[PDB]
């Protein structure tokens, strides 16, 4: 019934976010993360990110920022508040204020 | 009273009053205007220049009316008469400068300042509507800046005068600096009247330097050359070369700071407006304080020397800081 | 279309005015109600950019606790991955409100089945466990962060909506209503001037007839 | 007092010459018995109705909404009766009383009564519904020379301020009473809540009086400052600091 | 028919009717109203108090507007006689309280009710603005309540009755407590009427627990207390004590439902509307159902010890809860 | 020219004129209006379906006034004679098709055109609002069609011809599928009217993916069948048969993209506006072409053929995108 957590990130994030407590194998076996290896490219990146978008008990979702520009036009796409996507620093690349999908909408910040 | 060759004097020895109330004959409320313009044409034929100012043109409209329906006519245009708008037309047309009859060359005026009474600022009704159709200029009055404590009241938004073409003739030879000067501060005033809507959905910061420099240029104009301390001595009459200088003293500083950021706005040592603001406070204090130069204690050339010199080191604070 | 429709008299003025006095009370309600709605969208900006701030220092400090764990007790990225299981950590939708606006948060909770128990047992222990503590810390930042985030695109746009009435009532609904007092009011002076004239064509006849009876 | 009183069913001919009575006496008793007289002319609406029936008398052809073309000048000679003169300690004070049919400002009538008097005191019907009374709505209200009738000497120091801190302070709470429905009271600030603490004992206290309740001018102004210490000085910005030291306290 | 000493007797032993259908001639249309009133007077005088029924003023109007143009007078506004506003005065003026002539002491009285018919419901017509110069009391229409089929179809807001003052020393003797009951229930009502704008306009989202207490008891005055089906057996007639034990009931809850949400304001059990209707759904109930008291068959003393059941139902569940 | 017989005929042949400007005498004007209808009538006797245009009654009705002024008569509403309505009524009566006197039994008809110049572009004036009273159709025109150049301003909202039912006994066996061909142009101008009101106060967002349809073929309607530009070889004379092809053209468009959003709006691939736009430039342009179609330059039949090649276009590229 409650909402879950989703994590898209490298390894050793996802790693951490699991040993925080987030991981857990839906009843089709599916997990509700998943870690960036070398071998998984845009596109399916941008799959997995577009389910955890439309399951409905997915709720709030991790995205490292470099990941997050490699799937930008789903970012541009995702309109509705609940799913909500937090765009997050990461030892692989850091994070920058500037061009979040959510500050999209601030044109004050300077 | 008034100062005449250093004399103070009533103006009553220069003044007539056609005055009457609510309960006076409606034929006295709507001859006044008439008795009022007649008076001073006749002083304009001695080569005088006489401003008559008509109180309410508006109650004076309502004799009119009132004067109408007793006679029974045909109601026109919301209750006023058939011929409102033939009457205002014939009584203002009665102003205006002249060369005045009879053998000893002269020349006279008669300058009608007549105010109009709209209900609630409404300036819809026939007589608003054909006092502002007729009339030349109007100051617009405003009860909002009063309150505001802007002194004089005049709105600088609503206010209009359509004889500034005329005056060319006379301020390019007098005060030949004054017209681009009147026209970027108008420029400035409208600049400041478009940010305040930004401001609002933006806040004020969002605004690039320009506008930071418009925004305070317009304050600075606004509290220290537009409002005005008639009450006291200092600037309680305003001499038109203390105006025009002023005028020229804070636009001087408005090109300097435009000059300045825009300029340096591709340096990597940008100006701001807080720079500017915080190198040249005294030039700020100073050109804020223009305004206690008094006419009587200085001299015409003291005050013009003064507003030469706040320009020079304005000039210098700018040169040192570009 | 300008006028309302409504047939001149001095009962639709009555109407049209108290109508008119309806669209602009309701115009300031929500003008209020948009400014306060801004106010607090506005804020939700400030704390979201502050929540990031923090998170550029939060998050670092985990990877680096994450780097100290590693160093002691080796490469578990692969088990941590492999033993999911069940989630101790789950999010319940909670209800906030402002104006009469209503912006989703996130209540943090935990199921409190933590599988990687254990996982330190022979060599992580301290380092490991402070790993879980820190990224502990971390969650609740996030989670914090989705709920201001939440929020502030539903603010965004209720706030829109609202703009879009204010608009619409002040720039169609009033002045179509001021346009049809004016239309009330000028025909209502026509009914009075018909009304005038066919007085005075009657009292000119009865004079005509007064001076024939003589 | 001198009383002049013309009923419903007395001939509205004597409506029409009962004000004029009433304010001869008037300036028989201040411009030659010299004592200041205050003319209650209550019902202009049913003398102007009265008017009305005279002028449609004479046949003449009616004015706007069916009224005299002349009324402005009717009822300027009835108003302007009043005022001090030169040289007489006597005066006469006027207080017109108009029943606006419709509740129409525009009416002819007060309309008029607008453009001759020099001011006007609106009664509300939302407050007589509330139950407070007088019902007085102090916003639309006004009195031009309340400049001149206040002051030092006249009624006291802080008269003017306590006037305009109390105007302001009202109009505020009203606007904070229309923003307490959209956001909730519990989504207000402190100030907000202070400002409809002030609004309702200003309703109860100072407007709301009972008919047999009479104040002096210093018990009024008494009140109205037990109103506005419910604020902090630094939110009486309309009261300068040299009347706050002096009257704020106790 | 009607009781009197324990016997039905028919109502025209005691009435009579003055019938003038539209058709019949307009003088005596003019004159049916004075023929009314001086039967009124006449049996005033002999000590009863007379009420008379004017079936429409508005038609009165129309009589006196066609005699006028006929007679070729002057109109007022909307044709009417400019005399209208004293005719209609010279009548409803004979009403009254009085101390009749003639040496045996006795004291009759005239009740004027006037039916007055604006066209549209307009209550700036000329009729009805002369009829409100003089009445005491005005049971104005509200369309709004006509077309929801609320009856009576009272506007409580601008309807009035100057007499209150005057009935004061009667309520203070045979109905102590109905004066605070009656001003409470005008407050409860025009603050509803202030909370519906912002309920329509914006929405019930941010209401106060007070606020939803105000519009829930103002419903309930509104639906049950001042709605009367005339036509059932037992509202066709409300004594005033069952007019003044309703009132009591509903306005007694809505101050002990205030003092519950008052006294759990900043408290950690805090009431509110939603658990006062909840918890004693069968008091709101009851209080709906007062109404359907029946004064014919339940005696006056079952009818106020059914309200003094309801007002002890009400005390204990409100101290339950507290 | 008219073809007749094979041979051009100039329409002057069959034209006569009736010219009473507006400055010639004004009380001709009433004369020049009598003159009109008894010269169709005469024609109308000799079986001829005569027409007549009367180009303005509004200035006849204005001749009346003035005539009425200058007689000293009690005017009606807006100063016209009380007779007008009558004069206008037996004016338009004589308008009817008949079975002409005489023995060879004929059939004759006097159409009557009669246009109305409302004074301030109002229809509540005495003499539009007595001429609809009067006539049968009503062709009102729209100022703020005719400013946009909507030519024919033709208001289709408040227009109206009671005819309508007469006529299906023709047009259903005429042009069959034309009554609700029109039935349904009717109804999407209604439904756009209704959405009209939604879409300035909420914007175009809310909108349902029929009311999108609804609304952009309801702008194709009306930019490209009702509005026709009269002084173009191609839109001067627009035949029957093109009128009922084209709107039959636009309809089944409207029809096909109603299937084609309805039988998709619950799939995952659903179809919608922005899709048919971007899929059917070219259809909807040359839908929006259709009128180019020059009647005599292309014949009926390469006209039909074109509006039958349009038809199977739309139908593949809807197969072709469903």
């Amino acid at each position: 019934r409650g909402k879950l957590i989703a994590v898209i990130g490298d390894e050793d994030t996802v790693t951490g976010f699991l040993l925080g407590g987030i991981g857990e194998l839906n009843k089709n076996r599916h997990p509700n993360f998943l870690v960036v290896e070398k071998d998984t490219t845009i596109n399916e990146i941008e799959d997995t990110f577009r389910q955890f978008l439309n399951r409905d008990d997915i709720g709030i979702i991790l995205i490292n920022q470099y990941i997050a520009e490699m799937v930008r036009h789903a970012l541009d796409a995702h309109q509705r508040s609940i799913p909500a996507v937090l765009e997050i620093p990461s030892k692989e690349h850091p994070y920058d204020a500037a061009k979040d999908s959510i500050l999209r909408r601030a044109k004050g910040m300077f | 009273t008034m100062e005449v060759d250093g004399k103070v004097e009533s103006i009553m020895k220069r003044t007539a009053l056609v005055a009457n109330t609510s309960n006076m004959p409606v034929a006295a409320r709507e001859a006044s205007i008439y008795t009022g313009i007649t008076l001073s044409e006749y002083f304009r034929d001695m080569g005088y220049h006489v401003s008559m100012m008509a109180d309410s043109t508006s109650r004076w409209a309502e004799a009119l009316r009132e004067i109408s329906g007793r006679l029974a006519e045909m109601p026109a245009d919301s209750g006023y008469p058939a011929y409102l708008g033939a009457r205002l037309a014939s009584f203002y047309e009665r102003a205006g400068r002249v060369k005045c009859l009879g053998n000893p060359e002269r020349e006279g005026s008669v300058s009608i300042v007549g105010a109009v009474s709209p209900p609630g600022g409404d300036f819809s009704d026939p007589v608003t509507s054909a006092t502002l159709g007729i009339v030349q200029v109007f100051w617009g009055l405003d009860k909002k800046l009063a309150q505001r404590k802007h002194f004089p009241s005049v709105n600088w938004l609503i206010s209009y005068s359509k004889y500034m073409r005329a005056l060319d003739e006379y301020y390019d030879k007098h005060f030949t600096e004054f017209v681009p000067l009147r026209t970027k501060a108008k420029e400035i005033l409208q600049e400041e009247e478009d940010l305040a809507e930004i401001v609002q959905l933006v806040g004020k910061a969002s605004l690039a330097e320009t506008d930071k420099i418009t925004l305070e240029v317009a304050k600075l104009i606004k509290d220290d050359f537009l409002q005005q301390n008639g009450y006291t001595p200092y600037d309680r009459f305003c001499p038109f070369y203390k105006t025009v200088g002023m005028l020229s003293n804070m636009i001087s500083f408005y090109d300097m700071a435009r000059r300045a950021v825009e300029t340096t706005a591709q340096s990597d040592n940008k100006i701001t407006w807080s720079i500017i603001r915080e190198h040249m406070g005294e030039i700020l204090y100073k050109l804020s304080s223009m305004k206690f130069k008094d006419p009587v204690k200085d001299g015409e050339a003291k005050i013009k020397a003064d507003y030469a010199q706040l320009l020079e080191d304005m000039q210098n604070a700018f040169r040192s800081l570009e | 279309k300008d006028r309302i429709e409504i047939f001149p008299s001095r009962m639709a003025q009555t109407i049209m005015k108290a109508r008119l006095k309806g669209a602009q009370t309701g115009r300031n309600l929500l003008k209020k109600k948009s400014d306060a709605l801004t106010l607090r969208f506005r804020q939700i900006l400030k704390k979201i950019i502050e929540t990031k701030m923090l998170m550029g220092e939060v998050m670092r400090e985990a990877a680096f606790s994450l780097a100290e764990a590693k160093f002691t007790a080796g490469d578990f990225s692969t088990t941590v991955i492999q033993n999911v299981n069940k989630a101790q950590v789950k999010i319940r939708a909670k209800k906030d409100n402002v104006a009469g606006v209503t912006l989703p948060v996130f209540e943090h909770y935990h199921e409190g089945t933590d599988s990687y128990e254990l996982t330190g047992l022979a060599r992580g222990g301290e380092q490991l466990a402070k790993l879980k503590r820190n990224y502990a810390k971390a969650v609740e930042l996030l989670v914090e962060l989705a709920s201001l985030q939440t929020s502030f695109v539903t603010l965004d746009e209720a706030i829109k909506i609202t703009n879009r009435r204010v608009n619409a009532i002040e720039h169609v609904i009033i002045p179509r209503i001021e346009r049809t007092l004016a239309y009330i009011i000028t025909e209502l002076d026509e009914r009075e001037r018909e009304e005038f004239y066919r007085l005075k064509k009657i009292q000119e006849k009865k004079k005509i007839i007064k001076e024939k009876s003589e | 007092v001198c009383l002049f009183l013309n009923l419903a069913n007395d001939p509205t001919i004597e409506r029409i010459i009962t004000p004029r009575l009433a304010l001869t006496t008037a300036e028989f008793l201040a411009y030659q018995c010299e004592k200041h007289v205050l003319v209650i002319l209550t019902d202009m609406s049913s003398y102007a109705e009265a008017l009305r029936e005279v002028s449609a008398a004479r046949e003449e052809v009616p004015g706007r909404r069916g009224f005299p073309g002349y009324m402005y000048t009717d009822l300027a000679t009835i108003y302007e009766r009043a005022g001090r003169v030169e040289g007489r300690n006597g005066s006469i004070t006027q207080i017109p009383i108009l029943t606006m049919p419709n509740d129409d400002i525009t009416h002819p009538i007060p309309d008029l009564t607008g453009y001759i008097t020099e001011g006007q005191i609106y009664v509300d019907r939302q407050l007589h519904n509330r139950q407070i009374y007088p019902p007085i709505n102090v916003l639309p209200s006004l009195s031009r020379l309340m400049k001149s009738a206040i002051g030092e000497g006249m009624t006291r120091k802080d008269h003017a301020d306590v006037s305009n801190q109390l105007y302001a302070c009202y109009a505020i709470g009203k606007d904070v009473q229309a923003m307490k429905a959209v956001v909730g009271e519990e989504a207000l600030t402190s100030d907000d809540l202070l400002y409809l603490e002030f609004l309702q004992k200003f309703e109860k206290n100072f407007i709301t009086q009972g008919p047999y309740e009479n104040r002096t001018v210093y018990e009024t102004l008494d009140i109205g400052w037990q109103l506005l210490r419910i604020f902090p000085k630094e939110m009486l910005k309309r009261i300068p600091q040299s009347t706050l030291s002096e009257f704020y306290p106790r």
